[PDB]
RNA sequence: GGCCAGCAUCAGUUUUGGUGGCAGGAUAAAUCCAUAGGAAUGUAGCUUGCCUCGGUAAGUAUUAUAGCCUGUG
RNA sequence: AGAACUGGCGAUGCGGGAUGAACCGAACGUAGAGUUAAGGUGCCGGAAUACACGCUCAUCAGACACCACAAAAGGUGUUAGUUCAUCUAGACAGCCGGACGGUGGCCAUGGAAGUCGGAAUCCGCUAAGGAGUGUGUAACAACUCACCGGCCGAAUGAACUA
RNA sequence: GCAGUCAAGCGUUCAUAGCGACAUUGCUUUUUGAUUCUUCGAUGUCGGCUCUUCCUAUCAUACCGAAGCAGAAUUCGGUAAGCGUUGGAUUGUUCACCCACUAAUAGGGAUACCCUACUGAU
RNA sequence: UUUGCUCCACACAAUAUAGAUGGAUACGAAUAAGGCGUCCUUGUGGCGUCGCUGAACCAUAGCAGGCUAGCAACGGUGCACUUGGCGGAAAGGCCUUGGGUGCUUGCUGGCGAAUUGCAAUGUCAUUUUGCGUGGGGAUAAAUCAUUUGUAUACGACUUAGA
């Protein structure tokens, strides 16, 4: 319905997010993803940690500057479970992954815009409680991303901002609440009450 | 498949100087009559020897049980030849028709022990109008009075993909 | 499955059974028509050598144990049901560990022989210690030439739950500061009640007391509370 | 550490459809003992 | 200030007497009330003042509601349409927001587009009034 | 078999309060204040009146019950440390080399120094925990006292200081020397 | 009178909706109404122990200040 | 490898089996529309993150029949069971006490007393208590359960199955 | 290996129509380390280097548990493959087997300018 | 090496879109919990209220959006100026003062629409570039050749030279 899309990856999951996040790549919605770090997955820490490794072990026998990339941040582990879904050797691929931005915490523009979320691939949703998970940014600061101390940081500026933000966004609808509040019970605005609005 | 209740009827042959053998009925579990026709067959020729040809149906009926509103805890006895060798079993539902109930007990059968509907046979089904005569616990806990439970953490399902709300059970 | 498995022995002995309880709930009331009196008798800590003595005293009477509601089942508990008239009244009263006692020669004797008979039991009061040097079988109570020490083997055991300082030098046994193990006249913990078991020392006072009695023939109650 | 190798659920062809295929006359031969 | 203040986890219990709202079938948006559960899945219901029959349903095709009224198990559907008639659920329920949403979006969708110009013209007659009655005080 | 519910209760005397939002709970009384966090384990609580509180789980297993006994065992030695609070004691032995035992303050770390292990030169760190205080023993020869109000912290503290003072390469069979608990009990 | 399209009506194949009338089975079972009896996961009422003076626990109590089940019609 | 009946191949495309000398389905003009088969519907990939009952959480989970299978068995992981048993005349857990004599039973021995050890292995009182499971003294001694009773009160244990 | 015993269970039902779990007993070239120098048709073509990587079921190097561990060192076992495993003596022959060092001297597998790969360069 | 290079607007040309055709509308944090209004003892505080999908919110009428008339209110909004802020994670945007400038569908009037002939995307946006426009702005390196040699297969890397 939109141009662009722009998904916070918190409590979600690698493959559920994937999946939808395909489809709507080769139907055509370009979408932005943000705070992998976040970022969530079904299995406990040592299983993960144990499937990436034998991941990690897969190279050219030969030369390894040709061979498997084993990339270790984030955004690129959701970007490897994402073009595993889809046909990056082709056209079609690389015409859709040109649609797809992936991101640490919020960088800007998209911190002031607004993040969405998918409900049917949440970790709350989709799991059942009493269970295990693993978080990525742990998963990939325990297996050589450097860099988890400083997206926390920005993450804390973001927030603070955004939440003096906050404030006079919740001061200016009281604002106006309070206002059409008052305009109720006059017949302009009782006619919309019969209309439905 | 979504079950009904059967009575059959059948009646060995006309036969001279044995007009009428008996009778010999049965009450049937299936989706339609034939399938009750030949489980009643299945079950009757190992009862005694005797065959199709040397059968025939009296007739059927089919049974719509008196009480739907009515909750009845019922027990019931069941013999099934598993991957080994047979063996016997009692059970215990809280459910409201006999047909909804081993429409519930087939499907436990073939979760718990792979029990396709072909090798296990219904013995006995049955009503526990009182209490003090049920043994187990999975249905006993749902039977104190003033009962409530919770039903926490409702996993609602959105026909939309995006939202814009983080969302929240209850 | 994840279950405490019971721990299971080869022993020579066997269970009791509910045919003992069956012949005792017999025995009772075969007590009760024979005899005259019914005595009842409070007693929660008894021995077994004194029960020996106190069978073999007293053949004329006839004492008997059992568990409360067996005896319960013996006698009827209630008015409505019972082998007999006018004894659930002493039905109700026997609340603890009670042993009956069935006499037939008098009623004066067999209250006042127990308030007579009296004997040195433990505590389960006076105070008692040791002091900060080697310790005996008494510990102090005699005169250490005549006093053996205790035996090197258990001496964790005071460390442990007598929660004592020790340290075992060779074989004499040691310490380097005293411990009043108890005051009196209170009720002693497990710790001063095993501790005096293991010296040795019933310094406690036993009375076996009386509470009721019946009598046929009257068909009452007798009411004799003292302990 | 150095996690160890993990064995395929691949095709790979010996087991499958042509082993069996001899244990269906496994089958033939447990029919044949089954006479005694 | 030496007492303890943990919450309510105020939960919409399952119970008899309990009243729901079913999303799908036939009876399609109706209320009803709860005469004995079976199982945690399973329940056993009726309103007929809402128009529905009795039936067994799993509890996945309906959903809860705060409201609750006194009942005993095992009733019948006379006896549940008269304590129904005691509670006054209905004109309650019609009280509360959320069938005042229902019946906002219901209207909202068999709106004429007539109508929903009288809507926009509205509209725009109340923004200027209340955009007034900011910016000045 | 989904048990539709089970409940333990946790009674509390009057002069302690406790707290608990969403699973973060706190305990102030007497000795002082104490908290823990709970959001692992997916149970739920509800107060009758101001001593006592119901944990409860509904449609759970067995382990997300088993969870459950093991919370009560939680919050009631939380409690009873804020009314008693909590007291180990150790002594520090030898044969023949008499060990050197030692608070030091070092950066407000309050680290324990031990020295003289069998003639050893290694000095061996224990540091000290939050909310736990140390007390080199009265009047009890080769003795050491401890008192805090989490029996997990002062345990914890005790564990780290007799795996540090560990024998190796060696018979214990014949060494004998080593720090160990002479008992746990509280402090009143 | 060459090219591309659209609208209506009909024909063939085919897909997908709403609505109407009918026969059956236990002439559905059910619900509902009347009716006898029963019991409780015991309703009113009564009784007891405390006790924040109702609130538990029992014992009664078979519609009573709630109702349910079976059986018949 | 020894024999015999039938079928598929070889001459034979096509849909599926991820791909195939042997499997499932189905045999062909060119084309359009329709509907299905076997197989499937998270994405690659056309088709539902449909509904419903259960189970399972694997430090290599598993994901298809014959197209990489093993049993016997082991498992204080979980579930459904069968059969035996105990139980408000008080089930099991847990605390305390009782847990006696000839007896330190017999030779064995330098010493061996409930247990370095061989034979035997009983009877009185008993609620119960064996010529005595483990702890251990050179011997003894002392402690515990198995055997019973108390204090708390509802269910619980054993074997076997899948 | 063969033959029993013990025998959880199985068998239209079963001891005894019959199998069978685990242990046990039967000598199998000598009861007092006296030895006996027993290599008895090795019928195949590799053998021996330059030299790279991988597996561990580890020979030392790590950390650990238990063992009569008083110590030193040793006997086993566990996680462990990060790093290391030699110089000579003897046959066309790999078969055969010593001396000494070191911490040890573990076992295994894997013409050529032409396009590719590798090492390097604009 | 003829006056080339740039930035302000603008008339015309081309060159194509991984595909605009009302709005990418901002908290965070949990989910066996929380948002919002409010109260006071400022709290892990109380009182009320909400959720069950954004099927919402904001915007929206005029010729693809004209010319005009007023009524009432001091507002909303575009455009270029102007003031002071804020933000570095990939800020390249978000605020705010001042006026100017319009339009107002907030209410009520008048004029015009034809003929694309019943529809035919019925072209409205935005990338890049060029040639012309009339107005400001600044008027350099590198390579080769040569020489060295810290380098050296040839290239290259490093140096020097008005």
């Amino acid at each position: 319905v939109e141009p662009v899309v722009v998904i916070d990856g918190k409590g979600h999951l690698v493959g559920r997010l994937a999946s939808v996040v395909a489809k709507q790549l080769l139907n055509g919605q370009k979408i932005v993803v943000v705070r992998a770090e976040e970022l969530n997955i079904s299995g406990e820490f040592f299983r993960n940690k144990l499937k990436y490794h034998d991941f990690l072990r897969k190279a050219t026998a030969f030369n390894k500057t040709r061979g498997p990339f084993h990339f270790r941040a984030p955004s690129r582990i959701f970007y490897k479970a994402l073009r595993g879904m889809v046909s990056h050797k082709t056209a079609r691929g690389k015409a859709a992954l040109e649609r797809l931005k992936v991101f640490e915490g919020i960088p800007p523009p998209y911190d002031k815009k607004k993040r969405v979320v998918v409900p049917q691939a949440l970790r709350v949703l989709r799991l059942k409680p009493g269970r295990k998970y693993t978080t990525l940014g742990k998963l990939s600061t325990s297996v050589g991303w450097k860099y988890e101390d400083v997206v926390a940081k920005l993450e804390a500026k973001r927030k603070v901002s955004s939440a003096e933000y906050y404030a006079k966004k919740r001061a200016f609808t009281k604002k106006v609440a309070s206002a059409n509040a008052t305009a109720a019970e006059s017949d302009v605005a009782k006619q919309l009450a019969a209309l439905g609005y | 498949a979504h079950f009904k209740e059967y009575q059959v009827i059948g009646r060995r042959l006309p036969t001279e100087s044995v007009p009428e053998p008996k009778l010999f009925r049965m009450r049937i579990f299936a989706s339609n009559e034939v399938i009750a026709k030949s489980r009643y067959w299945y079950f009757l020729q190992k009862l005694h020897k005797v065959k199709k040809a040397s059968g025939e149906i009296v007739s059927i009926n089919q049974i719509n049980e008196a009480h739907p509103t009515k909750v009845k805890n019922f027990g019931v006895w069941v013999r099934y030849d598993s991957r080994s060798g047979t063996h016997n079993m009692y059970k215990e539902i809280r459910d409201v028709s006999r047909v909804a109930a081993v429409e519930t007990l087939y499907q436990d059968m073939a979760a718990r022990h792979r029990a396709r509907f072909r090798s296990i046979h219904i013995l006995k089904v049955a009503e526990i109008e009182k209490t003090a005569d049920v043994k187990r616990q999975y249905v006993k806990q749902f039977l104190t009075k003033d009962l409530k439970f919770p039903l926490p953490h409702r996993v609602q399902k959105s026909t939309k993909t995006f939202s814009y709300k983080r969302p929240s059970t209850f | 499955r994840s279950k405490r498995s019971k721990l299971v022995t080869l022993a020579q002995t066997d269970k009791k059974g509910r045919e003992n309880k069956e012949r005792i709930f017999d025995e009772v009331r075969e007590a009760l028509d024979t005899y005259r009196y019914v005595w009842v008798l409070h007693l929660d800590d008894v021995r077994t050598p004194v029960l020996q003595e106190i069978r073999t005293s007293w053949a004329g009477s006839k004492l008997i144990m059992g568990k409360r509601k067996v005896l319960q089942k013996a006698l009827g508990e209630k008015r409505e049901e019972e082998y007999k008239e006018n004894l659930y009244q002493l039905s109700k009263l026997c609340s603890g560990v009670t042993g009956l006692l069935f006499t037939d020669e008098d009623v004066n004797t067999v209250k006042e022989y127990f308030k007579s008979y009296v004997r040195s039991d433990y505590s389960r009061p006076l105070t008692f210690t040791i002091p900060e040097g080697i310790v005996y079988s008494r510990g102090g109570q005699i005169p250490a030439e005549e006093d053996v020490p205790m035996i090197h083997s258990l001496e964790p055991t005071m460390r442990n739950k007598f929660e004592i300082p020790t340290k075992i030098k060779a074989g004499k046994i040691t310490i380097d500061s005293p411990y009043l193990v108890c005051t009196e006249g209170e009720k002693l913990d497990v710790r001063q009640a095993l501790i005096l078991k293991q010296f040795g020392i019933a310094a406690s006072e036993f009375k076996v007391k009386v509470s009721a009695y019946y009598d046929n023939d009257s068909s009452t109650v007798e009411s004799t509370n003292i302990n | 550490m150095r996690v160890r190798k993990r064995q395929s659920r691949r095709t790979s062809t010996k087991l499958k459809e042509g082993i069996k295929k001899k244990a269906s006359a496994h089958r033939k031969k447990e029919k044949k003992m089954a006479k005694k | 200030s030496t007492d303890s203040i943990v919450k309510a986890s105020n939960w919409r219990l399952v119970e008899v007497g309990r009243v729901v709202l079913i999303k799908k079938g036939q009876s399609a948006g109706k209320l009803a009330a709860i005469v004995e559960i079976i199982d945690q899945k399973k329940v056993l219901i009726d309103g007929p003042k809402a128009g529905v029959p009795r039936q067994a349903i799993n509890l996945g095709q309906v959903v809860l509601t705060p409201l609750t009224f006194a009942l005993p198990r095992g009733a019948r559907t006379a006896t549940v349409s008269k304590k129904w008639a005691a509670a006054a659920v209905c004109e309650k329920w019609a009280a509360s927001s959320w069938a005042k949403k229902i019946a906002q979006r219901e209207r909202r969708a068999a709106l004429t587009d007539f109508e929903r110009f009288q809507v926009m013209v509205l509209r725009k007659q109340k923004r200027y009034t209340v955009k007034k009655a900011l910016a000045k005080a | 078999m989904k048990y539709i519910q089970t409940e333990q209760q946790i009674e509390v005397p009057e002069g302690v309060t406790v707290s608990i939002k969403s699973r973060i709970v706190k305990v102030v009384g007497p000795r002082g204040t104490l908290t823990k966090n709970l959001k692992h384990i997916d149970v739920t609580f509800t107060k009758v009146n101001n001593q006592l509180i119901k944990v409860a789980v509904h449609n759970g297993g067995r382990k997300h019950v088993a969870a459950l006994r093991t919370v009560k065992s939680l919050v009631d030695n939380m409690i009873t440390g804020v009314t008693k609070g909590y007291k180990y004691k150790m002594r520090y032995v030898y044969a023949h080399f008499p060990i050197n035992v030692n608070i030091v303050e070092k950066d407000g770390a309050k680290f324990i120094e031990v020295r003289n292990f069998l003639g050893d030169k290694k000095i061996r760190n224990v540091p000290v925990r939050d909310g736990v205080t140390i007390e080199f023993s009265t009047n009890v020869k080769d003795e050491i006292v401890l008192s805090g109000n989490s029996v997990e912290d002062v345990s914890q503290n005790a564990a780290d200081l007799q795996q540090i003072c560990r024998v190796r390469n060696k018979d214990i069979r014949k060494f004998l020397d080593g720090i160990y608990v002479s008992h746990k009990g509280f402090i009143t």
